[PDB]
RNA sequence: AUACUUACCUUAAGAUAUCAGAGGAAAGUCCUACUGAUCAAACAUGCGCUUCCAAUAGUAGAAGGACGUUAAGCAUUUAUCAUUGAACUAUAAUUGUUCAUUGAAGUCAUUGAUGCAAACUCCUUGGUCACACACACAUACGGCGCGGAAGGCGUG
RNA sequence: UGGUAUGUUC
């Protein structure tokens, strides 16, 4: 997967991130929101960690290393920004960029209609 | 004077960020936030072994490199080559700058010079 | 009636009641002494301070103790 | 001068803030680094991860972050009896300010 | 900024873990906006030795403050 | 009845010993000037990593967060 | 910002939070603050080495939180909507 | 106010005989302070109030060397608000004289008999009503201690 | 400022008292309940298709379909499917609110019954049901409902109801 | 979920049914009491005898701080313009050219046209009083008329009304400009 | 819906690209449907640009899962502390060993945990597009069908 | 010159 060179964390809404924390744990999920303190909200994020028993297979010396990774499933979590260490992008969004544009124009139309209605209703 | 405004001027240059884990991030630098949130692109995370046999290394940062998803499975040393890393600012210990850039052009704060001419 | 902790430190000052100050651990000493003046940041100055390992420890005279370290102030 | 030092910073005007920053760098504790910036003498800086750097200060800052040239990093590594002195030369370096413990001006 | 919501825990016995190991139980008399707390008749649960007649705890070092009473 | 900021203003150009929180390292020296963050500048300072004195140090800037206490020396 | 407001959405619903010491807590979220201080009620508490107990209420200082897990329906909360229009605020 | 550290400094700076010190705060509740939060606030208290004077005053009462002309000063404060709002509640009773409504003096405002006990309990737990209640029973307690 | 996207309404400068008063308001609470009822209804009844990726059938496949036969398709009318989908949605709703509570009926006289099945005297959620009641500020609804509340105490012993069978029970 | 601590009815609170409880995993980091950065930060003075001497033999001269040079250049050019301003202020009584009769009759006019004349502006002042002397100031380096002139009238009351009129009416109509007028003030 | 009653509130400031040049209200300020250069955003628009897009001539396969089964798989390893009495070995206050008694805590698990490995079953995802059933290629390989996805670069 | 909230009356 290739990510745009000028893509800040505001562009990467709905991409699937790979957040790394201080205790060596990786959180993987769809990005929903972020903040000034850099504390995310992740939709289907699944925590992974390397157990202390599997860890010495990572130490520098078969061809490929195989690390059984203890993963827990949690859903719609908010992380805290103090713990976050770095974020990487794993997967693109579901919808295409064109199709995302179509949805956004549609939603702008529907919202403007609803507030026009709410105004003309409060007048009568 | 804030040196973050110095550091924002770099913006397309191969740096090496040495973080507080011990992990070093080598790569082309895109923007830097006002809290020193570096965004690098073509990065090569690596964790230097300590050249003495019995001394291990950071173990938590070994776990952090494997869990990034970019460690080459055949690789002997802890290196992880990954497009687009984003780094929260409090992690950076020091930033190894390139050899070539001239400091005496870059370190001129335009705003300090601005007020000092104005007053 | 509530006593806020500024008021409790100020009562320790005003009655000169001798305090044991628990610093946070991995340092491993405690400061006994009397509180002469305290800060907004909970820096305190201590007259006739003693430091104690974790009751034979050394005396310090009067110190300024930075409040980032202090864990308990007890009497 | 003294009155701007004593007053709380949320009250002070913008020009007073800039004035206080110049005053604390000129007549202050960070004035040490400033003298070594101007007199171009090396400083020894002791970091929080037990590394010692010897370098000249090209610029410094409110948080004690400093741009350094001709940086030389010295460190030692020990396991049991064994100890090794490792040293490294870097040409130009940014140093974030929170790692520093003590900064010494070389005579 | 905003004072913590501990108006319901006043004058009740409370156990809080200072740092990560110590556990101090006392009566909560007052609180600050940093979550400093001053509690009378403290004791350090391990045998458990009493602290003193009046203690303050810097809320930097408090993690959690469960209440061993009615609320 | 002396508060910490007047205590540090009182110790200006007086011998003081600062001990850092790490190794029980202490620097004994004369206090030149102090900040609002209580950054410390010491002149003609000596270094005590234990009771053991290792050397003499010309001028040191001691960063504000590291110091455990500052005491006035005899 | 949005994440702190999402924590305010979850009041009265079972949340699970893991502190920085390692402990896990799952209980109703009674009150939460802009600082992230949370007060859980009827809470099942798992200590770092694994022992589980029951607490009637707990107040955790929000500085110590690693993460909070809220109910799964709240992804449909309206604060996630990008395109949204306001009714022209009054005086 | 802004950052928490700045907020404390104000409190500690306030922690650290009558020319620059108000007496009404030092006896009991300063009636400037009590309904300053609500709409009927006359405004800010013009004489300075400190917590250190309150601790010194608790020390002076606890030692027992009380000085009652201070309480006469405080009673001289209370009489204005008592007589003014008593005139104003008789104005309320005149308006109620000249859909069932009743006038409550102990808040100085209207209630209904039709409303239930919990809404009326809500009104009885107010800044205005409790400032009034501390004001009034303190006034009657000072009067019976004079007599 | 504070704006409630459920209620779609601005308010003045939010203080924790004013905002906390708004969030427990009645109008706000019915509108918020409606919002999540509608979103749960949507994530049930969203009727949207996967993409169909259609492969060219092999000839060896297409002989054996020529053998079997066409098979008849049953399709309802418009009015018929209107009625039948109303009925099916109603069946799923009442089968979702169905709960099995027989074992509470069977133990209705037992000696420790009030402490386990009343659910207000339990030791785990006894305090919580007490806290859950409401402010109950409109008592006109309480006087409009003219039943007796008829609470079971915790202090019951087996002396009351000695012989359960003396006309007191009804059949299962 | 037998009970509801929430504001919502029961049907709404069943919609917020949580996930199952989290499983337990053994920690891989340090327990909270054992966390510390580095203690035994060794001393700084050992460097000062030996390692600093290699550094000075290797890098004897620091590179010049040319970025501070630009701040000092704008400071010193400010000081230089202050000194030239001191000189130009150094070079009234010795003025001579405006040292005709007494300053009570002398009105100044400024921002009048450099390309104006003597006689038309003199008639402009003669509108409001008899003229005794008139004098344009032209730059002694090169004789562009500076746009300022001194007109001494026969009477100071007429010159006062002249200054009033030709300044207070937005600056009197010049050949191509707005000529304010006042007293001499010298 | 109105109205009335109360109760709770009624605010951090400032800014909107940069540098240089000409003009207007000696130092600086402000401004210019002024003018250069740089930057950033949107929208069009291109590159012989780079990667990826599933058998039907067949019963497949690729990518990712399983909080799936075989499965008690196969191999290791774990299941309290203090007091008192009794026998007991012994260089020994009785250190070792066994039985009972009082007190103190005590996540469930031992069909667990941990290490290793394999088979099987099943879920989601995709152009299951068009023309072809073809003798190519050293400058190593017409990248010379239409689309789609994602980036790189350029112009307006 | 306001907002949200509360409950009564019609
Ligand atoms: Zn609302």
């Amino acid at each position: 997967i290739q990510v745009a060179h000028s893509s800040r964390l505001a562009n990467l809404i709905d991409y699937k991130l790979r957040v790394l924390t201080q205790d060596g744990r990786v959180y993987i999920g769809q990005l929903m929101a972020f903040d000034k303190h850099m504390n995310l909200v992740l939709n289907e994020c699944i925590e992974e960690r390397v157990p202390k028993t599997q860890l010495d297979k990572l130490r520098p010396r078969g061809t490929t290393l195989n690390i059984k990774v203890e993963k827990r499933v949690l859903g719609l979590t908010i992380l805290r920004g103090e713990q976050i260490l770095s974020t990487v992008v794993e997967d693109k969004p579901l919808l295409s960029k064109k199709e995302r544009l179509v949805r956004d124009k549609k939603e702008k139309k529907q919202a403007q209609k609803q507030t026009k209605l709410r105004k003309e209703k409060e007048k009568k | 004077m804030k040196l973050v405004n110095f550091l924002k001027k770099l913006r397309n240059e191969q740096v090496t960020i040495e973080l507080k884990n011990g992990t070093t991030v080598w790569g082309t630098l895109q923007s830097v936030s006002p809290q020193m949130n570096a965004i690098l692109t073509d990065v090569k995370l690596t964790l230097p072994q300590p050249r003495l046999n019995k001394l291990n290394s950071n173990g938590i940062a070994m776990a952090s490199l494997y869990l990034t998803g970019g460690q080459q499975p055949t690789a002997s040393d802890n290196i992880a080559s990954l497009q687009y890393i984003n780094i929260r600012g409090n992690t950076i210990r020091q930033i190894i700058l390139p050899d070539s850039l001239n400091l005496d052009s870059l370190l001129v704060d335009q705003k300090q010079l601005n007020s000092l001419r104005r007053s | 009636a509530m006593v806020p902790p500024i008021n409790c430190i100020f009562n320790f000052l005003q009655q000169q009641t001798p305090v044991t100050i628990w610093l946070f651990e991995q340092i491993g000493i405690r400061i006994k002494g009397k509180i002469v003046g305290f800060d907004e940041f909970m820096n305190v100055v201590i007259d006739e301070a003693v430091e104690i390992p974790v009751e034979k420890g050394t005396p310090l005279g009067k110190i300024l103790l930075k409040g980032d370290n202090i864990t308990l102030i007890t009497s | 001068s003294s009155q701007i030092i004593d007053r709380p910073k949320h009250e002070l005007s913008r020009a007073e803030l800039e004035e206080l920053e110049e005053f604390e760098f000129k007549h202050g504790p960070m004035s040490l680094i400033n003298d070594a910036m101007v007199t171009r003498t090396p400083v020894i800086i002791s970091l929080r991860n037990n590394h010692k750097i010897i370098a000249r200060v090209k610029a410094f800052d409110r948080h004690c972050n400093m741009v350094l040239e001709n940086v030389k990093e010295l460190w030692t590594e020990k396991k049991g009896k064994n100890v090794i002195n490792r040293e490294r030369f870097i040409s130009k370096l940014f140093l974030r300010g929170d790692s520093v413990i003590v900064v010494l001006k070389t005579p | 900024v905003s004072t913590p919501e501990l108006k319901k825990y006043m004058d009740k016995k409370i156990l809080l873990n200072i740092n990560g190991s110590r556990k101090v139980a006392g009566i909560l008399r007052g609180y600050d906006i940093f979550l400093n707390v001053v509690l009378d008749d403290a004791m350090e649960i391990n045998n458990n030795h009493q602290l003193g007649l009046q203690t303050v705890i810097r809320g930097n070092s408090i993690i959690s403050l469960e209440a061993l009473d009615a609320i | 009845p002396v508060n910490p900021k007047p205590f540090l203003k009182g110790l200006v150009n007086h011998r003081v010993g600062v001990k850092l929180k790490f190794n029980s390292t202490e620097y004994r020296g004369t206090l030149v000037s102090t900040d609002n963050y209580f950054n410390l500048q010491l002149n003609e300072a000596e270094e005590f990593v234990a009771g053991v004195s290792h050397g003499t140090l010309g001028e040191i800037f001691i960063r504000c967060n590291n110091v455990l206490y500052i005491r006035e020396l005899p | 910002g949005i994440p702190v407001k999402l924590l305010n959405e979850a009041q009265g619903h079972i949340v699970s939070l893991e502190l920085t010491t390692g402990a896990t807590y799952r209980g109703k979220l009674v009150e939460s603050e802009d600082s992230m201080n949370v007060q859980l009620r009827d809470v099942i508490a798992t200590e770092p080495q694994g022992a589980v107990t029951h607490m009637d209420q707990i107040f955790v200082r929000g500085s110590q939180i690693k993460f909070i897990v809220v109910p799964d329906l709240l992804k449909n909360a309206p604060l996630f909507k990008k395109n949204s229009s306001r009714p022209m605020p009054p005086i | 106010m802004s950052t928490p550290a700045a907020e404390q400094r104000k409190l500690v700076e306030q922690l650290m005989h009558d020319p620059k010190i108000c007496k009404s705060y030092l006896v009991g509740e300063c009636p400037y302070d009590l309904f300053q939060g609500t709409k009927q606030s006359l405004g800010k208290c013009p004489q300075m109030h400190l917590t250190k004077h309150k601790i010194q005053y608790e020390r002076e009462v606890k030692q027992g060397k009380t000085f009652p002309e201070f309480e006469r000063e405080y009673l001289a404060i209370l009489s204005r608000f008592v007589n003014e709002c008593n005139g104003q509640i008789s104005v309320a009773l005149q308006n109620l004289k000249h859909q069932k409504l009743q006038v409550c003096e102990v808040c100085g405002a209207y209630l209904s008999r039709l409303d239930t006990d919990r809404r009326l309990a809500d009104h009885f737990l107010g800044k205005i009503h409790l400032g009034y209640v501390k004001m009034r029973e303190d006034y009657d307690r000072l009067m019976k201690n004079n007599r | 400022r504070y704006y409630c996207e459920y209620c779609h309404s601005y308010l003045t400068h939010d203080t924790l008292s004013v905002r906390k008063s708004h969030l427990v308001g009645k109008n706000h609470l019915r509108i918020t309940a409606d919002y999540y009822r509608n979103k749960a209804r949507d994530i049930i009844n969203k009727h949207n298709h996967k993409r169909r990726h259609i492969g060219k059938r092999g000839r060896k496949e297409r002989e054996n379909s020529s053998q079997n036969e066409t098979l008849k398709v049953t399709c309802l009318s418009n009015k018929e499917k209107r009625h039948i989908m109303h009925v099916k949605k109603m069946n799923q709703k009442e089968l979702a609110q169905t709960s099995i509570d027989t074992l509470k009926l069977l133990y209705d006289g037992s000696p420790g019954y009030s402490k386990v099945f009343v659910d207000a005297n339990r030791f785990d959620i006894g305090d919580l049901v007490k806290a859950s009641k409401l402010p109950q500020r409109a008592n006109e609804k309480s006087a409009h409902h003219s039943f007796k509340q008829t609470s079971r105490s915790r202090d019951e012993t087996c002396e009351s109801n000695p012989f359960p069978r003396l006309n007191n029970p009804k059949k299962l | 979920m037998n009970y509801n601590l929430s504001k919502y009815p029961d049907d709404v609170s069943r919609l917020f049914k949580p996930r199952p409880p989290l499983s337990y995993k053994r920690p891989t980091d340090y327990p909270y009491a054992k966390r510390q950065t580095n203690p035994n930060i060794t001393g700084v003075a050992n460097l000062l005898s030996t390692s600093l001497k290699h550094y000075m033999e290797e890098f004897p001269e620091g590179s010049p701080n040319n970025h501070l040079q630009r701040y000092e250049d704008i400071k010193l050019s400010k000081i230089k313009n202050a000194q030239l301003l001191d000189r130009r202020l150094q070079n009234p009584n010795v003025d001579p050219h405006i040292k005709d009769t007494d300053p009570y009759r002398t009105i100044f006019i400024g921002r009048l046209p450099y390309d104006l004349d003597e006689i038309e502006l003199q008639k402009y002042f003669v509108k409001f009083g008899e003229i005794e002397k008139i004098r344009i100031v032209k730059d002694k380096i090169t004789q562009k008329s500076k746009g300022y002139a001194f007109i001494v009238f026969k009477d100071p009351i007429s010159s006062k009304m002249a200054f009033k009129e030709i300044g207070v009416h937005r600056g009197i109509q010049i050949k191509d400009r707005i000529c304010i007028v006042d007293i001499e003030r010298g």
